[PDB]
């Protein structure tokens, strides 16, 4: 029981986007970061008193869908479906970016745990990653061919003077898994395409 | 071969609304006359005047053929209306209820559209058609219901002719109910046509009777 | 004007509990179902249950079931949610929310008699819950050298990590104030542990590495902790 979005979406001021959820009485919330969430759209396809009819939504098949037309800034924000089988289930959510700037990829630096560190018995990987646009990123760190799950600590996307965003993930390991391996990669998705930065016990 | 109708503690009232608390075991169609308390404990569970009360109990006496039918079914006849009001003052086994030949209409999607719903006499008999018309204790009730504070209930048979414009009235708690519902009902000839109109505040027809006084 | 406003931000020790209000104005707090909700740094909504607050009636989400409490003051049209057995993963900024279903008049005794779930049309503000059992700690920092990997066109990256301290903040700074061109000091994360890291990167030439000093100079006052941290080239 629960509803699939897409991570994210980006249109350009003037177009229209459509968010999709797959699973006809479903919600779909709007939330600028910081705020409440705002109802958009209920019962698949009614708006609120006073909502844009530039929201509209509807369905096909097992996926409900939210369009938006005549994208402005103001409507750059997470997009949350709802439903509900005696539970209320949230979707995932989708970041909508309105696009300002173009599209940038992320730049990416990865470090080796330090001698100091390993000689603490300790070991910290650490991936840099700054300047993408839009802010929606999705990190994966393998430990020699196959992932690697525990020990991650990653940060959110921040915002930063440039106005494109940067982020950081972390990998804890013991000095015995660290140098076991012949090498460790972080792996940087950013619309659909991947950067990748290895570095080995070298 | 025709025996009185016992009412046990319900008045003619609570049986002919349909008090929920005034289901006959076995529901009779014909009778000689009406048996009933001085002080029967279940009528109007939702306080309020029934009008011309004495006189339906005289017309609904002697009755040859009784028959109760769905005027205005529930499951098709207010696509764009809330039916499902219920209410604590007319509970039954501890659950709230209502009466079983009305329907409490209400906003839906936050609207109330105007209603119009007309039905004519194809029974061959007599029908007897009763309704409501809701007064609230104050306006937020009005509005948060209906949606509107200029209400009106019309209703127009070849034989009777009333505009109701129910006002907000804080009358003393009976059975919890500060506002009122009153009761009105109409007896439609073979061929006559009854019109209801409304913008809030009808209690509706869901069953009426169609009967003969022999 | 509808409103609801909760109850301010609150800190919590792991193994406490926390009770949120929420309070109703601009409509009869009974008419309608209140929901809560929650989201964590960066995450999703997540559903935590609603209260009937005419009758007092729950309906807890399977996450949340045997440690959550939803209760109601009518007389003050307040809704109130407690969590107990507090994690640090339940930090998190809870919401209560109006369901958009009128379900009662009760000054006219009238009741839909039927719910089903539509959705959540006013939101309250939020209440931020932070859960926390750290300590203050200085932290640990560890040099992050440039190698021939951090090269590029003529310039490399070099860095300090700065690891394990609490509460925030730290401040970084590259050879005493002297350099500051091309430093970004990233935001912290903050691990399971409930302790802080973070890092500082400065792109320098690569033609320097074997000429210029650098140092990053961590300051943490909380822990009155100042660690300055040499960093050069890995032999
Ligand atoms: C059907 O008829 C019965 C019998 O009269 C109704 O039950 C009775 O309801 C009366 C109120 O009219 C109750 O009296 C009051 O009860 C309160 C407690 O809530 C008490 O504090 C007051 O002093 C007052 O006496 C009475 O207890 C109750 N009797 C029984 C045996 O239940 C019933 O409400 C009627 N239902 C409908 C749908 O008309
Ligand atoms: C019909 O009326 C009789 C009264 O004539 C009700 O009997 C009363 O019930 C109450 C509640 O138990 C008692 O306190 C009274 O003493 C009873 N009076 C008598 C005379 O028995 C009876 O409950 C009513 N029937 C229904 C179904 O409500
Ligand atoms: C229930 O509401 C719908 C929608 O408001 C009504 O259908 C509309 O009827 C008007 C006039 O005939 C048309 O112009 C609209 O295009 C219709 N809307 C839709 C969505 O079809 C409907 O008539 C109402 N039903 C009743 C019994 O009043």
């Amino acid at each position: 029981s629960a509803l699939t979005q897409p991570a994210s979406v980006s249109g350009s001021p003037g177009q229209s986007i459509t968010i999709s959820c797959t699973g006809n009485l479903v919600s779909w919330y709007q939330q600028h970061p910081g705020k409440a969430p705002k109802l958009m759209i209920y019962e698949g396809s009614k708006r609120p008193s006073g909502v844009s009819n530039r929201f509209s939504g509807s369905k096909s098949g097992n996926t409900a869908s939210l369009t938006i037309s005549g994208l402005q800034a103001e409507d750059e924000a997470d997009y949350y479906c709802c439903s509900y089988a005696g539970s209320v289930v949230f979707g995932g959510g989708t970041k909508l970016t309105v696009l300002g700037q173009p599209k940038g990829a992320p730049s990416v630096t990865l470090f080796p745990p330090s001698s100091e560190e390993l000689q603490a018995n300790k070991a910290t990987l650490v991936c840099l990653i700054s300047d993408f646009y839009p802010g929606a990123v999705t990190v994966a760190w393998k430990a020699d061919s196959s992932p690697v799950k525990a020990g991650v600590e990653t940060t959110t996307p921040s915002k930063q003077s440039n106005n494109k965003y940067a982020a950081s993930s972390y990998l804890s390991l013991t000095p015995e898994q660290w140098k076991s391996h012949r090498s460790y990669s972080c792996q940087v998705t950013h619309e659909g395409s991947t950067v990748e930065k290895t570095v080995a016990p070298t | 071969a025709s025996a009185p109708l016992q009412l046990g503690n319900c008045s003619v009232a609570g049986w002919i609304l349909g008090n929920p608390e005034c289901e006959l075991l076995i529901s009779r169609e014909s009778w000689s006359y009406i048996v009933e308390k001085p002080n029967p404990e279940n009528g109007t569970c939702y306080p309020g005047h029934f009008a011309d009360y004495e006189e339906l109990r005289e017309q609904l006496s002697s009755v040859s053929s009784f028959e109760r039918f769905e005027i205005f079914p529930k499951e098709s006849s207010w696509p764009n209306h809330t039916t499902t009001g219920v209410s604590a003052s007319c509970s039954h086994n501890g659950e709230s209820s209502f009466y079983k030949n009305l329907l409490w209409l209400t906003g839906k999607n936050g609207l109330y559209p105007n209603l119009s719903k007309s039905y004519a006499n194809n029974k061959e008999k007599e029908v007897l058609v009763l309704w409501g018309v809701h007064h609230p204790p104050n306006i937020g009730d009005q509005r948060a219901l209906y949606h509107t504070e200029n209400a009106y209930v019309s209703v127009v048979s070849s034989h009777y002719s009333r505009k109701f414009t129910p006002e907000i009235a804080k009358r003393p708690k009976v059975r919890d109910q500060e506002g009122r519902i009153n009761y009105y009902w109409t007896l439609l000839e073979p061929g006559d046509t009854i019109i209801f109109e409304a913008n809030g505040n009808l209690i509706a027809p869901r069953y009426a009777f169609a009967l003969s006084r022999g | 004007q509808v409103q609801l406003v909760q109850s301010g931000a609150e800190v919590k020790k792991p193994g406490a509990s926390v009770k949120v209000s929420c309070k109703a104005s601009g409509y009869t707090f009974t008419g309608y179902y209140m929901h809560w909700v929650r989201q964590a740094p960066g995450q999703g909504l997540e559903w935590m249950g609603w209260i009937n607050p005419n009758s007092g009636g729950t309906n807890y989400a399977q996450k949340f079931q045997g440690r959550v409490t939803m209760t109601r003051d009518t007389s003050i049209s307040t809704a109130y949610m407690e969590l107990s057995r507090l994690r640090s993963d339940d930090t998190a900024v809870y919401y209560c929310a109006r369901d958009l279903t009128l379900m009662y008049v009760h000054s006219s005794g009238w009741e839909r008699g039927v719910y089903y779930y539509y959705g959540m049309d006013v939101w309250g503000q939020g209440t931020t819950v932070t859960v926390s059992g750290a300590s203050t700690k200085g932290p640990s920092v560890f040099p992050l050298a440039p190698s021939s990997k951090s090269t590029s066109g003529g310039t490399a990256a070099l860095g300090c990590l700065v690891k394990d301290y609490f509460p925030e903040p730290v401040t970084v700074s590259w050879n005493s104030g002297a350099l500051t061109s091309g430093v970004h000091t990233f935001p912290a994360v903050l691990q399971s542990s409930g302790l802080y890291s973070l890092s500082s990167v400065v792109t320098v030439p690569s033609s320097s590495l074997g000429t210029q000093t650098y140092i990053c100079n961590v300051n943490h006052k909380p822990s009155n902790t100042k660690v300055d941290k040499r960093v050069e080239p890995k032999s």
